[PDB]
């Protein structure tokens, strides 16, 4: 679950052009 | 008929002013020429008393001189401890409106009155433990402006419906009313052999008044203004008056007429209250210009000056032994000086 | 005298030009290659608008610096302070949902599913721009044009008293434009930055120290430039209305022109600088060279 | 009416014109010899020693 | 914004 | 250096003192209203529309969670000079005067209250002090004005015999004694017996004299 | 270059002087006169008194400005940047708190008279003075002395990143000491000036309107000042602690002085001049001449 | 405010 939220925060950042 | 009645009173008054005229050979500031001057009397505040939260009208000394007792706005009257600025009691008035307050020779009572028109008798020496109203005593039409006891049976009120009273503690009724004068009566005094008392009021004349006979038998004139305070002297053959003139004046019952005047140019403002000393030599006298005067009775010098105040010094008083002095004042704070 | 008005005229010349042109390019580049399909590109595409918006309003407010009179007339004066208003709110308001909908993103990833849709987001700007319609309203209501010492004078004209309630609106104007967007942005990125640090990807080593470095350092920038732009012209137009004195010296409307140039600044060239902070954006120029 | 009361306030006046007053100077003198005879006794007057004076400091 | 305080 | 018994006498006094403190909090919160004018005014009647010793009469109201004390002075025939300085810790001063006296002669009735009102407005006691103005017996007076000109009171006035020109002229020439103007509002309010809006003019009146002494005391104002 | 550092030390010790004389009169004129009856005047002894403390702090600054390096000792700089922070902290949030009386003053006047008495006021003071320790703690704890390319410096140790949380304390400093206060004084302020119009002794008359323009003046000066003095300090701070350029350029590094004495300024100045500002200190020295 | 960064 908690890497699955990692990931999914990784690529939400990705998505905003963030990171 | 009422012109020749009033004819022959001006007639009478005429004769009375005439006799006053040749009484008054000399005065008194040539006769007192030879005594020492007192030189600079340097009184300082010795004790402070906080506590009350509103103006301070009234205040008494008892016999012991250990116990004070002081009427404020507030509605409350405090019995205080001089020596230990301790509050020996707290009574809580039923009328938050309280001109004066006095305390009986024995200690066994206080009385208060204010605009409810009632004076009021509380008794200290209650098994219980806290002040119980005694009496109620109703009747005057006017408020009350002054009270002094006499004994604890007896009490001696003045009333702003021109007249005076004598009240019986334990029957509640008005035995002896005093009439006579065309102003609110403002302040009296008691003498120590209490057979007689004087009175002033608005009038600008000061009366003399028999306990026992209910008679006046001496009226004096020749204040312009208001006469707020009346206090005697301690042989009890003379008093003082303050009024709203700016002039204190002495007057002696024996001679039935004026003997000296104090007064000051810079001094514009009214008198709230006079008191003399132990030995009647200096005359203490509150001011609207928030400050007290310490007087020379005698010489009409004035002696010293005392500025513990910032509003308007209300009333003072000299205890019996003499030792100190207090003023309470509209600042909320009664000072003792000494 | 003379140099300092035409050195004004060329920084107003050199904002609307520069301006314009850049959020023109932005929305070209969005409308013809992103296709609209993120909606933070939508968001910048709307933030961009309202930049070329205000950009538009520009060449107005030289002509009348440089003629000193106003010869347009009373409703192209209602339709300049209207226009006005209305893209200064819509950018603010565009800018605080695009940090909104970051803190959303990294915050709460399970609820940014549902949250974040191209069709939410759109309805979003819609209800951004008509709610912003209910600001532009009044102002074009109140606008007049006075003649006032041999001059023309495009104003606001207010109830009486009008010093009053022209104190009231700046300091409304001031409280929802400045403090609360600052405020929301400010919780919404600092909140954002404590969750980043738990990543493993962004910690642990030089490298991924050094991106949280560039990570952080783009977030504080937006806060940063908001800050030092906004601030000086809304205390300087407090400070106006608060005192009397004349406007006849030309040092104080000087720098006056230089606050508002500073407001147009960040209204207008601060989204194409966003835009160029987007890695996406830079990709599609990398590919296309 | 108000007559009546003239008739008992002019008889009120004739009682304070029928009193025996004194010379000015012996009621003088004699406030003198009060003051004087007095003058040890008063503790404002005269001042009184720390430790007999009851408030200090 | 502050078109209204130049005139 | 202290005996036990003088010990429990400090302690005595600390109570008394926790005592006079508490009701000093207490009596701190009361709104104090001093209610002036004649005697056939309608002081009664305004006391019976805000309800639903003998010298002075307090009456304890409260609306809206406010304390609000009443003290009707009335009933004393003493010189007012002499009492009037205790009332000068009061919040706001209630005065009461009817339309109609101008037509009942005693001299005019009117003028007595405008000599009443100038005394209390222009006392040096009462200079900050706010006064709430009550115009009572007004259907009285509308069938009065109609029945009697008002060019017998006031001979200045050429008015028409409307009410509210009538109502508006009495107003103005009542507001018109105050002499310190900019720092003291008067508070007019037409009293009928229907009516119960007085209460919540005096609440309203009394909200503006505490902003007012608020703004006096941080010093703003 | 010389010029630059003595007339950075003059300004210093200037600010020092005036403010420590000027919170000291203020201080000494509350308790003599006034005694401290009214709440408010409670609030300026105790802003007053945070401005002075704040004040003691500069002597040991310009010394370290003209030594160029700290012999002073670890414990006197724990104490020196703990007594900065606590000072900082205590004065704004005693002036939020004025502001907040002020408001329940005025639009809550039957809740007035429960809320403001001066034992609530001394309460609320003393637990503004106790809560600021728990700030002022870690600041003392994390201070140590370390030496720097031949020279000490005092500063503060934050744990692994220190760039990371060094800039989390930025942020943080920077909303709860700026953003959150401006909020709250400015929609105080905002609801008091509209509840004013209602009153009558400020509105039908021109007298009564100047009246209110003054007491909008007045109003409005503390936020002015607030924004001028604490904006340029805080955002100068922040580019700092992002940017790794070098300290030795003597320009930027009298520029950050300049942002420090205006935040001085605001701290020791501006307590005073409140206390000018108020009625009833001027009534006092009208009495007293 | 500002020393920790003035050294
Ligand atoms: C001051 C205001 C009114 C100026 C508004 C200018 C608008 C109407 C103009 C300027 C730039 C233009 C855009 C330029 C490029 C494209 C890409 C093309 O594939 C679709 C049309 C589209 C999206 C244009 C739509 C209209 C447009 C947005
Ligand atoms: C002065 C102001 C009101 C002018 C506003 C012009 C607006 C309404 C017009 C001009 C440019 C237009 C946009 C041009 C291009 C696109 C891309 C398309 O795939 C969706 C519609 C969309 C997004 C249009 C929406 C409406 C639009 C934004
Ligand atoms: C920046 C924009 C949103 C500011 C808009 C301000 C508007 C909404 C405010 C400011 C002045 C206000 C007016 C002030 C005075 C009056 C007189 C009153 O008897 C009716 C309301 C009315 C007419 C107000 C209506 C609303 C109003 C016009
Ligand atoms: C380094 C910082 C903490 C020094 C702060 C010094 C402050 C706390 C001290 C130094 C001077 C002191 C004042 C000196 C004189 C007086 C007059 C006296 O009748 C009341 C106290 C009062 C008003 C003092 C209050 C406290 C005071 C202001
Ligand atoms: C370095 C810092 C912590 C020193 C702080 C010193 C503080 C605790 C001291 C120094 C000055 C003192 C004040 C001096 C004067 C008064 C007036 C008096 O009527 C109430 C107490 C009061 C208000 C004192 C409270 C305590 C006080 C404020
Ligand atoms: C990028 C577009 C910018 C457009 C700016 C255009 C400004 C033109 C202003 C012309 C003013 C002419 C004044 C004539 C009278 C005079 O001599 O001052
Ligand atoms: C004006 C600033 C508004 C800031 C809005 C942010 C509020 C966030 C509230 C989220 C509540 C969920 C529990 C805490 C966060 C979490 O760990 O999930
Ligand atoms: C200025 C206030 C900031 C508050 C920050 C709270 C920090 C809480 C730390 C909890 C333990 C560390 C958890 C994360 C560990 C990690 O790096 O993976
Ligand atoms: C015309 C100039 C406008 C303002 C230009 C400054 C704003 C851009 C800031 C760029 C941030 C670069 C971040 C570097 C990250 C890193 O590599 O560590
Ligand atoms: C008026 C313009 C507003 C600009 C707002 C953003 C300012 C950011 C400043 C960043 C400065 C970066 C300096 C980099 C120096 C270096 O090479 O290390
Ligand atoms: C109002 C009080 C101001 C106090 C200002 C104190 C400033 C102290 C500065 C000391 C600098 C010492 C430099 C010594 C140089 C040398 O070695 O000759
Ligand atoms: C001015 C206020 C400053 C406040 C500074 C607060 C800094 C808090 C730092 C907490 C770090 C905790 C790291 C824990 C690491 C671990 O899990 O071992
Ligand atoms: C961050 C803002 C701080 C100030 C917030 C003030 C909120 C006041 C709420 C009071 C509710 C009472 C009803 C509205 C006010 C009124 O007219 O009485
Ligand atoms: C920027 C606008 C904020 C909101 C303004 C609301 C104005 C409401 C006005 C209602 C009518 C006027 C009532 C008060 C009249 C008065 O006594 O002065
Ligand atoms: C060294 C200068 C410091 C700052 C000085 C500015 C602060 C003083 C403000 C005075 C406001 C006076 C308002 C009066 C309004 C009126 O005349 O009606
Ligand atoms: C560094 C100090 C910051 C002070 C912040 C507030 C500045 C207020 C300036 C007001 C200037 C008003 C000048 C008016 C002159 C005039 O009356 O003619
Ligand atoms: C009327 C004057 C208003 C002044 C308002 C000032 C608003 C904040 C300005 C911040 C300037 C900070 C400059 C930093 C430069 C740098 O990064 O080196």
């Amino acid at each position: 679950f908690d890497a699955v939220t990692d990931v999914i925060i990784k690529n939400n950042l990705k998505d905003c052009g963030l990171f | 008929e009422l012109d020749q009645l009033r004819q022959e009173a001006e007639q009478l008054k005429n004769q009375i002013r005439d006799a006053r005229k040749a009484c008054a050979d000399a005065t008194l500031s040539q006769i007192t020429n030879n005594i020492d001057p007192v030189g600079r009397i340097q009184m300082r505040t010795r004790r402070t008393l906080r506590g009350h939260l509103a103006k301070i009208y009234a205040m008494h000394w008892g016999t012991d001189s250990r116990l004070l007792v002081s009427a404020s706005q507030d509605g409350k009257l405090i019995i205080w401890d001089s020596y230990t600025t301790n509050k020996v009691h707290a009574i809580p008035l039923r009328s938050s409106w309280v001109m004066t307050c006095a305390y009986a020779p024995s200690g066994n009572y206080v009385a208060c009155g204010g605009l409810d028109n009632i004076c009021s008798i509380y008794n200290l020496k209650t098994r219980e433990g806290n002040v119980r109203v005694s009496r109620e005593l109703a009747g005057h039409t006017g408020y009350l402006s002054c009270c002094r006891f006499l004994d604890d049976n007896q009490i001696v009120t003045s009333s702003g419906d021109t007249t005076c009273a004598l009240w019986d503690i334990e029957t509640g009724q008005q035995t002896t009313t005093f009439t006579g004068h065309t102003g609110d009566v403002m302040s009296l005094s008691l003498a120590p052999d209490t057979r007689l008392f004087v009175s002033g009021a608005c009038d600008a004349s000061a009366k003399l008044w028999d306990v026992r006979e209910g008679m006046c038998r001496q009226t004096f004139t020749g204040h312009e203004s208001d006469i707020n305070a009346i206090c005697f002297f301690p042989n009890g053959n003379a008093f003082a008056t303050g009024s709203d003139d700016a002039t204190c004046r002495l007057f002696d019952l024996r001679a039935d007429q004026e003997l000296m005047t104090y007064s000051h140019d810079n001094i514009i403002c009214g008198i709230t209250s006079v008191s003399f000393s132990k030995s009647g030599r200096l005359l203490l006298a509150g001011y609207d210009d928030f400050n007290c005067n310490v007087w020379d009775a005698l010489k009409a010098d004035r002696a010293g000056v005392l500025a513990g105040h910032d509003n308007r010094v209300s009333c003072l008083g000299v205890t019996d032994d003499g030792m100190a002095v207090a003023t309470g004042s509209w600042d909320s704070f009664l000072k003792i000086w000494n | 005298s003379l140099a300092l008005a035409i050195a004004i005229t060329a920084l107003y010349s050199a904002v609307c030009a520069v301006g314009l042109l850049g959020n023109v390019l932005v929305m070209f580049v969005i409308v013809r290659y992103t296709k609209m399909k993120t909606a933070t590109n939508i968001y910048i595409f709307s933030l961009a608008l309202a930049g070329a918006l205000a950009t538009s309003t520009l060449p107005f407010q030289s002509a009348k610096y440089l003629m000193e009179t106003w010869p347009f007339g009373e409703l192209l004066c209602k339709a300049v302070l209207s226009i006005d208003y209305y893209s200064m709110f819509t950018s603010i308001f565009t800018l605080t949902m695009m940090c909104v909908d970051r803190y959303i993103a990294v915050c709460h990833p399970v609820k940014a599913l549902d949250f974040r849709t191209p069709a939410k987001a759109k309805l979003i700007n819609i209800c951004i721009w008509v709610l912003a319609s209910g600001v532009g309203v009044p102002i074009m209501v109140m606008a007049v044009t006075r003649p006032r010492d041999g001059a023309v004078v495009c104003m606001l004209q207010f109830p009486s008293p009008s010093w009053y309630w022209d104190t009231v609106t700046k300091i409304c104007v001031f409280l929802f434009a400045f403090v609360v967007p600052i405020l929301i942005i400010t919780v919404c990125y600092g909140l954002m930055l404590l969750r980043l640090r738990s990543v493993r990807l962004l910690s642990g080593s030089k490298e991924k120290d050094r991106s949280l470095r560039r990570i952080t350092r783009m977030v504080l920038v937006v806060v940063v430039a908001f800050v030092v732009c906004w601030a000086p012209i809304h205390i300087f137009v407090i400070v106006w209305t608060l005192v009397d004195i004349d406007r006849r010296d030309p040092l104080v409307v000087a720098a006056l022109h230089l606050c508002i140039a500073l407001g147009y600044i960040n209204s207008s060239l601060n989204p194409v600088l966003y835009a160029f902070l987007d890695e996406n954006f830079k990709r599609c120029f990398r590919q296309l060279c | 009416a108000s007559i009546a009361q003239a008739r008992k306030l002019v008889e009120q006046l004739k009682m304070e014109a029928n009193i025996d007053r004194i010379k000015v100077s012996k009621a003088a003198a004699d406030l003198m010899a009060y003051c004087e005879a007095h003058a040890k006794e008063d503790p404002l007057l005269t001042p009184v020693p720390a430790s007999e004076n009851p408030f200090r400091e | 914004y502050x078109f209204e305080v130049v005139g």
